[PDB]
């Protein structure tokens, strides 16, 4: 348990961080939201299939200090792995972004945001692309979004775990 | 000239006045029968004697339900491009502009999509999946039916449909990776449209009000809802958050209750509830007021 502050916390430095962005970097689709949803974890990531509440789980065809030790799932626990895989793998794209963007003004990547992806990653614990100017601003908004979603479904999680 | 249904067939015409209209052929269909004749809805007496009947389809008029003399019976429907675009003039669009208006009360598939109509006559509406690539979501809709509650917009009022649709049940998953691609067909009178919407249910989602809204005085009152039974269960993994004011998503002298409850300090004042995804900022629900003793 205690998990749950830490992606409460994640969730609101990720929110005002992407307020920053769509305020800095206006007019460039990252306002509008017709850039296309991209998860930059879909190839190595098992969070769709078992973060998933046992509820839901109706047909039989379907570590870190975070788990509850009342109830324990292998399912649960790939969910909680495959969660620290994907903030890792934000983790490394952020600070590639960051270092071009420190360079070149408009915007800049929180700090608490980037601390709060790692305080979570330890708890759940116990190389990057190129690009212009131009296109480094649009990456950072489109993992935004993404990382947006995914640490809403970061937090649906950690609250099932907890009362329950 | 496409095929839309077996007797029934669009035709796409440049709506400039220089450009010469689209000369298709159309014949009766019965096929042995000889010396027959032709009219048009629009017309009143024969225009036609053969087996088959030439048309040049530039204008409205070239248009309409040609029937045979009663052997068969044929309907022209025009769509135009203007400028290289499509018109856009059977619906109304929204104050957002959307042409589509889609929500959910919960994630578990069922999502209704509405639409106005500048003039509703003789309307024929066809909702479906607008994607046939293998890696794309499957939804099935019922048919659109006009609802009673007509809709206001700039000083003028409009008639609504609405939609029922359906993602058709796979194995669950925590997030939506591909959107839903809807696109709808309007048929007035020797018109055609088209019109399409890409979505997420994530963004659609508007939680219905809350429920079962109570309140007990205390030392300075305990008011008390709860999570509206159409919501996705389990609760605790699809969680709630409350903005409450006392007298979408206006939040106008509101503030936030994560809980079902809070204190509140009131006299003679109505309070209010809506609901709202905890985590996700989608759309919030109706309010749900009740007075405070
Ligand atoms: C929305 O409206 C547009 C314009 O009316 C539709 O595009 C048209 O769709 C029809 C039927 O799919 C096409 O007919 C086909 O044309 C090909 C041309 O080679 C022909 O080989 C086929 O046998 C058939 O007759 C038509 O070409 C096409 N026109 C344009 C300009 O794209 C569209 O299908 C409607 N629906 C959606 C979801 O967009
Ligand atoms: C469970 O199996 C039944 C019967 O095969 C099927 O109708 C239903 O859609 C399945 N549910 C899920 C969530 O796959």
């Amino acid at each position: 348990a205690r998990c749950l502050s830490q992606s409460r916390n994640l969730l609101k430095t990720t929110d005002d961080m992407v307020k920053t962005a769509r305020e800095k970097l206006k007019h460039y689709s990252c306002t509008a939201e017709d850039i296309d949803h991209e998860d930059i974890t879909r190839d190595q990531t098992s969070t769709l299939k078992t973060c998933l509440p046992l509820e839901l789980h109706k047909n039989e065809s379907c570590r870190g200090s975070c788990l509850p030790p009342q109830k324990t799932s292998l399912m649960m626990t790939l969910c909680l792995g495959s969660i620290y895989e994907d903030l890792k793998m934000y983790q490394t794209e952020f600070q590639a972004i960051n270092a071009a963007l420190q360079n070149h003004q408009q915007i800049i990547l929180d700090k608490g945001m980037l601390v709060a992806i790692d305080e979570l990653m330890q708890s759940l614990n116990h190389p990057v692309g190129e690009a212009d100017p131009y296109r480094v601003k649009m990456k950072l908004c489109i993992l935004l979004h993404a990382f947006s979603t995914r640490v809403v479904t970061i937090n649906r999680v950690m609250g099932y775990l907890s009362s329950a | 000239m496409w095929e839309l249904e077996k007797d029934v067939y669009v035709v796409e015409v440049d709506w400039t006045p220089d450009a010469p209209g689209e000369t298709v052929n159309l014949t009766c269909d019965t096929p042995e029968e000889d010396d027959i004749t032709w009219t048009s809805d629009q017309r009143h007496g024969v225009i036609g004697s053969g087996k088959t009947l030439t048309i040049t389809v530039k204008e409205f008029l070239d248009a309409g339900q040609y029937t045979c003399h009663t052997l068969s019976h044929s309907h022209l429907l025009l769509h135009k491009k203007e400028n290289g675009i499509w018109s856009t003039e059977i619906l109304k669009n929204f104050k957002n502009k959307t042409f589509l208006k889609c929500e959910a009360p919960n994630y578990s598939g069922r999502f209704t999509c509405s639409w106005l109509v500048q003039r509703n006559m003789d309307l024929k509406f066809n909702i479906k999946s607008s994607s046939s690539s293998p890696d794309s979501r499957a939804v099935t809709c019922g048919m659109a039916s006009l609802s009673a509650e007509k809709v206001t917009l700039d000083q003028r009022d409009y008639e609504k449909y609405s939609v029922s649709c359906q993602e058709d049940v796979t194995c669950p998953t925590a997030e939506e990776t591909l959107p839903i691609e809807l696109a709808l067909e309007a048929r007035q009178q020797n018109k055609y449209e088209n019109y399409s919407t890409s979505f997420f249910i994530r963004d659609i989602i508007k939680p219905d009000p809350p429920k079962n809204l109570q309140m007990k005085p205390l030392k300075q009152v305990e008011v008390s809802w709860e999570y509206p039974d159409s919501w996705s269960t389990p609760h605790s993994y699809f969680s709630l958050k409350f903005f409450v004011r006392i007298q979408g998503c206006n939040q106008k002298g509101a503030f936030l209750v994560e809980k079902t409850s809070t204190e509140v300090q009131c006299k003679g004042g109505n309070v209010c509830v809506q609901a709202q995804d905890r985590y996700y900022n989608s759309s919030c629900s109706k309010w749900a007021c009740v007075p405070c003793r």
